[PDB]
RNA sequence: CGUUAGUUGCCAGCGGUUCGGCCGGGCACUCUAACGGGACUGCCCGCGAAAGCGGGAGGAAGGAGGGGACGACGUCUGGUCAGCAUGGCCCUUACGGCCUGGGCGACACACGUGCUACAAUGCCCACUACAAAGCGAUGCCACCCGGCAACGGGGAGCUAAUCGCAAAAAGGUGGGCCCAGUUCGGAUUGGGGUCUGCAACCCGACCCCAUGAAGCCGGAAUCGCUAGUAAUCGCGGAUCAGCCAUGCCGCGG
């Protein structure tokens, strides 16, 4: 059942299945099958197209999703670029921005390792 | 009923200094709900032995507050006679209550 | 009309009262299988009774405090064998070979500074 | 074990069948100390030995073991040359001790997704004996007689 | 990260507000890292010392939420 | 700097929190029980004189 | 488990309290 | 195991119970904590010249019952002048002193010690007295109301076997997920908040939403542990406004 933006979950438990959507997470989910009474067990196969709409359309008119944030967020970081704050050469650097260390770990935000030598 | 409190870090003069209070109030005095011990109370101190880096090797204090409880059935004068000026404590100390 | 003994077990002790009849077993306003409901070993509890043939020609009501359930079993399973020789002091001669009669000493030993853990070791690398 | 030769440490019979054997390899199979749910795995597969079959839930286990007792195996030993691996006679402790691990080792291989059902399985199989809990005792049982050439160091 | 007041040192708008009555100055030069900037107080240079010397920092609108350290970095080498 | 040091830990600072502890005897800084003033080294030195009321040495 | 925050047993380890684990 | 003692503990034994040990009533039992008893190779068999080794009863405990404190003469010219003390040498409008910022928190890299994991003997939600050490009257915070929550209003109680931190978690029972990088795992990052504090940019923790990474049990090496031990699960304290605690010291299941 096609939700937000091109969604297709299907198969398992709505509320799971919701997931699958760029700005759902189990929060959302629990709302989204309240707020619109559909029992969230149910799988997304055997569901009223009535209860399709319903969702489609609380879902998609109750917050930004899906590609929007995706490009909101990329576009709010670039914000961070702006005259250039500190988390802004950080980004632009790509170590942790949210101050932790960086002498070892920092794996995450350093892609893989790039490796070198030393001394005699 | 009076209630009188007995702390102390001595477990020996306690028992002691508070079986002074059962005679002292018994002699002069009457009947006695007895010298009761409540739970102590003890205070750990860890500290590694050394001035310096020797993170394991320590060693281990306690500072014990052991707590006795007496209380007498018989609020007379005629038995504050030694519970007036009587003492042979030395660090206890005392709560009178009510 | 009544027999008592008092079972301990690691910080666990139960108060053993013993009457004749019927077969039922209070514990702590609590039916046992209430109690001690789904746990396998609690059955064990009673094999004190299961060896004399006592069975269930008794009742028990039984209080206890202290541990963890699988402590106060063997607390209770303490407490129903020194009860039932303080009926039958002719009861001691046949719960010896099985040995119902024996605090079981063993409790958690001490952690220790330096260690992590009492016996476990922290970790060595040498180089 | 320098000094003395370590007392087999005794083990509490079973609250069911009442035997030894039993718990032993109920422990086996416990993981961080969780006796209870053990026995449930346990127990709760004796339940899939009758469902299947018609004998007695021990018995099976029983026989199931035997089967996987090995006979002969092979313990290393270097000299001033290299490491050769002396075939040995396998003495009736350690029979046990390997059994019983193997097979619960050989069970949670299996595909079945519930531990009851795969310790079950399992036994059962081995009771046939077409278990892979009893190729790892055929495979050592083939592991000496391979180096039978080597059976005159025996210590 | 707060709520009742913006924690911005009083010093530093004495010199703002009161440069804020007609004040174009660019001179303006301060150790007070710490303090939130506000409100469309734009248009100023404040220099802010990054614990060796002062850094020309040209404060426009959008960067409104954040503090002056976060512009006059303390280290080399990123 | 040692001792410009300790005469600035009595000192009553601008801002509470600028406050620490020290060892009354060391001058100490670090590991500071609340109960004594002292540094875990002068602390193991007193309860051995014996000059610590009633603090023993603990074994259990 | 007990390094999702959002998980009961997340809160418990963390040693917190909230959405995901409240006081009675 | 026994005495001594009854604002913690009960029909075990009886009457009221607004069925909460809550009110008289009671210390028998559990417990709280002082002093004692107890185990010694004493007794029976066996080998031995002896000390003692193999057994066996009695007994809660049997041969060091279990765990601590306790570290010989001395070695490493071991560690520490940065805890303190001290010989010498060195600076003494500065190698002393005060402040404001910054740094000890950097990051191509490399190792140590750990933590959380890679899931079905598992993860999630609901409901359910198993209670064994400690801390708290410039604090612990019941119980109210607002708030998804952090937390903020309000306010009871106890210098605390009496009141509070207290939920112990693994567990038991119910439902859900059905093998999937997943309802496994929670890294990173966007955002919106709370709190402590003069002040959280560098550099705080906590809540909530969104994001959801590497990870499918680990090469050659290599660590711990012999019984209430290892493994596993929570609990407290010290430092401390707060906290980078996954550390350390303890506690029990």
């Amino acid at each position: 059942a096609r939700i937000a933006g091109v969604e297709i979950p299907r198969n398992k438990r709505v509320d799971v299945a919701l997931t699958y959507i760029y700005g759902i997470g189990k929060a959302r989910a629990k709302e989204a099958l309240e707020k619109t009474g559909i029992n969230p067990a149910t799988r997304v196969k055997d569901l009223t197209e009535a209860e399709v709409v319903r969702l489609r359309e609380y879902v998609e008119n109750t917050w930004k999703l899906e590609g929007e944030l995706r490009a909101e967020v990329a576009a709010n970081i670039k914000r961070l670029m702006d005259i250039g704050c500190y988390r802004g050469l950080r980004h632009r650097r790509g170590l942790p921005v949210r101050g932790q260390r960086t002498r070892t770990n920092a794996r995450t935000r350093k892609g893989p390792r790039k490796t070198v030598a030393g001394k005699k | 009923k009076i209630r009188i409190k007995l702390r102390g870090f001595d477990h020996k003069t306690l028992d002691a200094s508070a079986q002074k209070i059962v005679e002292a109030a018994r002699r002069s005095g009457a009947q006695v709900s007895g010298p009761i011990p409540l739970p102590t109370r003890v205070r750990r101190f860890t500290v590694i032995r050394g001035p310096f880096k020797h993170k394991d090797s320590r060693e281990h204090f306690e500072l014990r507050t052991h707590n006795r409880l007496v209380d007498i059935i018989n609020p007379n004068r005629k038995t504050i006679e030694q519970l007036m000026t009587l003492d042979l404590p030395t660090g206890v100390e005392i709560e009178i209550k009510t | 009309e009544q027999y008592y003994g008092t079972g301990r077990r690691k910080e666990a002790v139960a108060r053993v009262f013993l009457r004749p009849g019927n077969g039922k077993v209070t514990v702590n306003g609590q039916d046992f299988n209430e109690y001690f409901q789904g746990l396998v070993r609690a059955v064990a509890a009673l094999e004190p009774l299961r060896a004399v043939d006592a069975l269930g020609r008794f009742d028990a009501y039984i209080t206890v405090r202290g541990g963890g359930k699988s402590g106060q079993i063997d607390a209770i399973k303490l407490g129903i064998a020194r009860a039932l020789v303080q009926y039958n002091p002719d009861y001691r001669a046949k719960l010896k070979p099985l040995g119902f009669l024996t605090r079981d000493a063993r409790v958690v030993e001490r952690k220790k500074y330096g260690k992590h853990k009492a016996r476990r070791a922290p970790q060595y690398s040498k180089r | 074990a320098r000094r003395r030769r370590a007392e087999v440490r005794q083990l509490q019979p079973d609250l069911v069948y009442g035997d030894v054997l039993v718990t032993a390899f109920i422990n086996k199979i416990m993981r961080d100390g969780k006796k209870n749910l053990a026995a449930r795995i346990f127990y709760d597969a004796c339940k899939i030995i009758q469902e299947k079959t018609g004998q007695e839930p021990l018995k099976v286990f029983k026989q199931a073991v035997e089967n996987v007792k090995p006979r002969m195996e092979v313990r290393s030993r270097r000299v001033g040359g290299a490491n050769y691996q002396v075939p040995m006679e396998v003495s009736p402790r350690r029979q046990q001790s390997l059994a019983l691990r193997w097979l619960v080792q050989a069970a949670n291989q299996r595909p079945e997704r519930r531990a009851a059902v795969r310790i079950a399985h399992e036994l059962m199989d081995a009771a046939e004996g077409k278990g892979g809990a009893v190729k790892k005792k055929e495979d050592v049982e083939r592991m000496a007689e391979a180096n039978r050439a080597y059976a005159h160091y025996r210590w | 990260s707060l709520k009742k007041g913006v924690f911005v040192d009083d010093h530093l708008l004495e010199k703002v507000l009161e440069l804020n009555a007609k004040g174009e100055k660019r001179l303006i030069k301060t150790w007070s890292r710490r303090s939130t900037i506000v409100p469309e107080m734009v248009g100023h240079t404040i220099a802010v010392y990054n614990g060796k010397q002062h850094v020309p920092v040209y404060i426009t609108e959008n960067m409104v939420g954040h503090k002056l350290g976060e512009f006059a970095p303390t280290r080399t080498y990123r | 700097a040692r001792k410009a040091l300790i005469e600035k830990a009595k000192r009553t600072p601008k801002f509470k929190v600028r406050a620490y502890t020290r060892c009354v005897r060391c001058g100490r800084a670090r590991s500071v029980y609340r109960f004594f003033g002292l540094c875990r080294i002068c602390l193991r030195e007193l309860a051995h004189k014996g000059q610590l009321p009633g603090v023993r040495k603990a074994s259990w | 488990g007990k390094g999702d925050r959002r998980t009961r047993r997340g809160k418990i380890w963390r040693g917190t309290y909230g959405k995901y684990r409240p006081r009675k």
